[PDB]
């Protein structure tokens, strides 16, 4: 799963 | 409005205590109460709001993914019929998740966004709007899935347009918006090329502006730039 | 009885799904519903009940400790007055914790314990009763603190008496009971010597009976024996 | 904090 902020 | 009788400052104080105690549901409820006082939020307060709900919904998304995986496996050939329970419980978690998203979207619509005039506040809230529509899109399977996806896209696009006009390329809000909109493209909109282009361009334009920054601003910006790089590495 | 309309088997199935999703509040609610069907619980089912509530209360205890520490620091000399919020929020968490403990104790009293005739079930439930009175004792500061402590002691002592008569010294339930009663002595009853003696004797008597066990039983018993050793190491 | 099960 990709990084989000 | 269970928080209606509590002072704004006390709600903010308690949200901070809840964070320290890792009580994110409490933290979110406190921050909802604070928003409902009707005054604009400071930067610190916006971050308390976002952290609280990110943690709550993050946990719900992780649980939903576990349950959806079990459900998918139950629908494969040679899987023994176990009845409606997996679907029911996935639906329960899903409904709770949608409720949280609706709550956040509600705060944004009534009336955080419309009162936010400074670029840093407006972009931050519009990014949040994109994010919570994105979470709705992750679980959407019906007639409105396209409209939910478009709602996310529209919110992110407005935020992007403001950020590009009003903020430097290293601004952490501009970077985080781009990071998340890039993930939207990859994971929701079936647009991996757009995702990759956005991440790359965002990274490279930030790199070129690092020279203008203090040590502390450099730390903040490079942290998010590394997330852009991490995603690019995952995708290429 | 929100779970009153759900089949017992479906509640058990969902408790297992909730565990996989790390949704311990849901898991506990499902297991409460299952208990309230009124049938005795199997070994697997008793373990689902205990795991669910252990995780819920464990989180509440950790939060309570964070908040109590902040509160204690606020009451030191030279600490600036910050108003009632820390005490209020510690009280809120405390009340929720007490509620969970009361819920569990309620299930045990109505009617798990009285229907439990086999040593393995009866000791398990009495241990739980001791544990949830111990959690109440951790936060007790008033007129009833002594009686709460005694309620924990009495439950643990009954469990101990049965375990020593009816179970081998390596039985994981007997070991876990002894581990927790030893912690009760150290942390609640201000009896560190009793705690140490209990842990040591329990460990040594288990060691002497390992030769009787299969590989799989040996694994189960040695796991808890290591916890006894860990506590002895902390205390000596 | 000591171990319990
Ligand atoms: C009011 C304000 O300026 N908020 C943004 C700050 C920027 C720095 N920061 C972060 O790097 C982390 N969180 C976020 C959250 C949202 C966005 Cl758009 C970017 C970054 C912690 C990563 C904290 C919030
Ligand atoms: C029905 C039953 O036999 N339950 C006990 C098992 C024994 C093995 N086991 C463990 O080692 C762990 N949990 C516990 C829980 C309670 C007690 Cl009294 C001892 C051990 C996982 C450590 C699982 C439960
Ligand atoms: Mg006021
Ligand atoms: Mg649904
Ligand atoms: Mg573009
Ligand atoms: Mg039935
Ligand atoms: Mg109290
Ligand atoms: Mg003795």
């Amino acid at each position: 799963f990709p990084a989000t902020v | 409005g269970a928080m209606g009788s509590m002072e704004r400052a006390s709600l903010i104080q308690k949200a901070k205590l809840a964070e320290q105690a890792e009580r994110y549901e409490d933290m979110a409820a406190f921050m909802k109460g604070a928003v409902e006082k009707g005054e604009e939020l400071s930067c610190e307060e916006r971050n308390l709001l976002s952290v609280a709900y990110k943690n709550v919904v993050g946990g719900q998304r992780a649980a939903w993914r576990v349950l959806s995986s079990i459900e998918q496996k139950s629908n494969e050939e040679g899987s023994e019929e176990k009845g409606p329970e997996v679907r029911e419980y996935r639906e329960k978690v899903e409904t709770e998740l949608q409720g949280v998203c609706d709550t956040v979207l509600g705060l944004l619509d009534s009336h955080l966004i419309k009162e936010a005039g400074d670029a840093e506040s407006r972009v931050f809230y519009l990014k949040m709007k994109g994010d919570y529509y994105r979470y709705l899109a992750e679980v959407a399977t019906g007639d409105d899935k396209k409209r939910i996806i478009d709602s996310a896209r529209s919110a992110y696009q407005e935020a992007m347009d403001i950020s590009k006009k009003e903020m430097p390329p290293t601004n952490p809000i501009r970077l985080g918006l781009a990071l998340n909109f890039s993930v939207f493209h990859y994971e929701i909109a079936n647009s991996p090329e757009e995702a990759i282009s956005l991440a790359k361009t965002t990274f490279d334009e930030a790199m070129a502006d690092l020279h203008t920054l203090s040590e502390d601003s450099y730390k903040d910006s490079t942290l998010i730039m590394q997330l852009l790089r991490d995603n690019l590495t995952l995708w290429t």
